[PDB]
DNA sequence: TTAGCTCGAATCGAGCTAT
DNA sequence: ATAGCTCGATTCGAGCTAA
């Protein structure tokens, strides 16, 4: 009968680095390896009330008793100096192989379901639409979030690393390559290859990918957020934290992963939108809502018993999205 | 073992198991609500009522922190000094001619804030006890920080009912009341089959919604609002 | 039947960055790229009881003790050197555009709606009466905001750098152009598109500002303060604290934002005081009131669910209020 | 604002249960 | 006290007329 395992943990493939940041100056970027890096301070914020209230009832003074004591915050901010213009972001993709072989499972029958489905996927088709997928969201800044909103020009330098030296170097305009439309270039897909060869476990990758982005002079740039202790008083509250590997702002490597993932565009309602991260029950807490519901048979997870156990293969282009859950991993199967 | 359900508190435990030490063991997590506040790993010995320990002094934070985070604001009557507080009360909504006040002799009783900007209005004792009577808080009146702001107004165009955990705050053993489904029933002059029809989740069949006069004449009665 | 969204975060338009101030004299400013920054120093001060008393410490016994026993703390200071005259802040403020869509919301009908409800406001009018408000605060010296309530001569200079460099040059009398009325000037109005078409989102657009001011030879210059923890001793207190960067005093990027977003003149109450900034239930911290309560209906709230879900347009100079807090963007929706 | 009326849908009380 | 059920009777909302 097949049934399905009650542990599916799958080692996580695409790994990335913490993303830390640097600033500097426009057309230095060659010599951008001593560039200062980008420091986290403090500073006081002052504010009134500016959110909804309960509207129950209309009393004057109590609002009026908030702008008479006024919120105060500490709050981590991350600025560029006043000397420099562009800001530097760095780290590291590493590649790996064995997409199809979970880390650990509860049936060897159903391991063996696994590993034949996913050869007899990749003889179809291999690792070819997602690396090139993979390969966009390298080429544009997506990883810079909030870096890219308003940036004059962000360009993106990723080398291929052998035994410690550069393999072949892609540069790239990422403004040229939006965030919407999957097109075909000729170094977009000769960076394919390289992601399909590593992926397939022919070959191991690593990528070192940098982005330079004219954020502007002195102006202020987005690290990852940490989590709020809430250990102090009202007015030193440290409402703000950002997350700093060493003196230095940086991106958590969880977000860098994220940016790789939104590849989906497959899910049932209008793909106008833009893509999604690659993720069961296609949900992206920005929006709020999930798409691919279990109630409608386009999630991960129903797909991946009609796809193994009773060998329903659904359309091509979903069995990218089905693979696309398992080269990201996750801790799947019913507890 | 089983979901312990305490009011809006419900302790749910891992579907798989592990062995600490050599006996058995499981994780049970409390949630408020879609919110987890903590995962304790618990043998498979302890009764239900153990566990409901285990947690209580958690729920017993939470509990004192909403109480505190939610209080309402206090109005102070002075003399024609500002040093010696006659009376205090804690109102549910300021009065709505308060402004920014120093008690002067020239008016011998002044309401002023608890807050240090100290608002105030030059009040006889008869009108202050007509603006204590207008704005009076209900002592469980904390609790309505914990609702939605939309299922608390008086406007029933801009009402909506409660849900069944939203209605767990203020019903139930282990509310925040500690009021049974019976006594709430009887509070409302209803069966006791009809208000658990009300507290009902998750059974799809027969379950009900609190209308706007029921839902804010209980309020009213277990002291959580409309009680000035 | 169109209910609001739950969260409404919006990403704020108009950046602003960090204004440092150096120091100079009068005529050189010209050539102030190498102006000496301000300094942040220390000095200690002592005072006399100046504060009403409780009815109790007003007797002579218990209030000479009071001086008998002074209150010695410590300040920070700032000040002009003794052969300098002249002030300059620069900062650098960047126009992103896209004010209408949301970074979070829930539902997309409602979002759909919103910003059909922002094209809609797009289409009638652009963002020029927005835009020539803005750069009349930018026009003067608002953002210098207690260097200019005694400044003799005080000017500023707006350059628009798009690729690294002086695109095109403003040069404005911040005296002239007074922060009491919004006239129209067409040096004024040259600028005003140049931020409509950043809030429209045609393309980038950056810009660097410098205002110089006559303050005088050594006087007190006012950065902005900063929060003390209150944990060393009585005598070394540090009553007060300013905010530096880097042995510079400067001025924070929100006490900027928030003079540039000084251009609410339609509030109900009456034009005493003047315009106000344009932020939810209109508040004003130095006077500790609001205006545009929710009593009588005029805050940004209740416009915008007339506005958007019973389709109650409010009036034009009401739709520029509306959109000006959309552009300088709040955690809107039920928190 | 008074004074009603269908019509399907949701609610109400009082019987039982289960834990 | 929790938790939930069925079944026939009563209530409930949004149409409508009628004045």
């Amino acid at each position: 009968i097949l049934s399905t395992a009650s542990v599916l943990a799958f080692e996580r493939k695409l790994d990335p680095s913490d993303a830390l940041m640097s600033a500097g100056a426009w057309a230095q970027r060659d010599a951008s390896q001593e560039w200062p890096a980008v420091t986290v301070r403090e500073k006081s914020v002052r504010g009134t009330i500016s959110n909804r209230l309960k509207t129950k009832d209309r009393d004057p003074a109590k609002l009026d008793a908030s702008i008479q004591s006024p919120n105060l915050q500490t709050v981590d901010v991350a600025n560029l100096p006043s000397d420099a213009d562009t800001l530097k972001v760095r780290f590291t993709l590493r590649v790996l192989g064995g997409a199809g072989t979970p880390s650990a499972c509860n049936d060897a029958a159903y391991r063996d379901k696994l590993l034949q489905t996913v050869a007899t996927y990749v003889n179809d088709q291999g690792f070819a639409e997602l690396a090139r997928r993979y390969a966009h969201n390298l080429a544009n800044a997506r990883f810079l979030w909030r870096n890219r909103v308003g940036a004059e020009a962000v360009e993106v330098r990723i080398n291929h690393i052998r035994q410690g030296e550069v393999a072949r170097a892609w540069r790239f305009d990422a403004l040229a390559i939006g965030l919407r439309d999957f097109k075909a270039d000729a170094e977009l897909d000769a960076l394919a290859e390289l992601i399909a060869s590593g992926l397939s476990g022919s070959g191991h990758v690593l990528l070192e990918v940098v982005a330079f982005a004219r954020i502007g002079d002195g102006q202020e740039v987005f690290p990852s957020q940490e989590l709020i202790l809430d250990k102090g008083d009202k007015k030193g509250q440290k409402s703000k934290t950002l997350y700093s590997v060493r003196d230095a702002a940086a991106i958590h490597s969880q977000k860098i992963g994220n940016a790789l993932r939104t590849i989906d565009t497959w899910y049932p309602d209008e793909d106008g939108l833009g893509p999604i991260a690659v993720e069961p029950y296609g949900s992206v807490t920005s929006q709020g809502k999930a798409y691919r519901q279990p109630k409608q048979k386009l999630d991960f997870y129903t797909l991946l018993d009609n796809w193994v156990l009773r060998d329903e293969a659904p359309a091509v282009e979903q069995q990218h999205y089905v693979i696309a859950n398992l080269i990201r991993g996750g801790v799947f199967g019913e507890a | 073992m089983n979901a312990i359900h305490i009011g809006p508190f419900s302790i749910t435990p891992a579907a798989r198991g592990l062995h600490y030490g050599g006996l058995p063991h499981h994780q049970w997590t409390l949630y408020y609500g879609p919110r987890e506040m903590a995962i304790k790993t618990l043998p498979d010995s302890y009764t239900s009522s153990e566990v409901r320990d285990e947690f209580s002094d958690i729920i017993a934070e939470f509990v004192i922190d909403a109480r505190h985070r939610y209080a309402p604001d206090v109005l102070e009557l002075v003399n024609s000094d500002g040093d010696a507080v006659l009376a205090r009360v804690a109102v549910s909504r300021l009065p709505e001619a308060l402004s920014g006040c120093i008690p002067d002799d020239r008016f011998p009783y002044w309401l002023l804030t608890a807050s240090r900007p100290r608002l105030g209005l030059p009040v006889t004792l008869n009108e202050y006890t007509a603006l204590a009577v207008e704005l009076s808080a209900p002592p469980l009146a904390w609790i309505t920080g914990l609702l939605p702001g939309e299922v608390l107004t008086h406007d029933a165009e801009e009402w909506r009912p409660p849900t069944s955990w939203e209605l767990r705050h203020v019903v139930g053993e282990g509310s925040f009341t500690g009021v049974s489904g019976a006594a709430a029933a009887a509070l409302l002059g209803m069966s006791a089959t009809n208000f658990r029809k009300y507290t009902a989740g998750d059974s799809a069949a027969n379950r009900q919604k609190i209308s706007f006069a029921a839902w804010h004449y209980l309020l009213d009665r277990l002291g959580v609002k409309r009680a000035s």
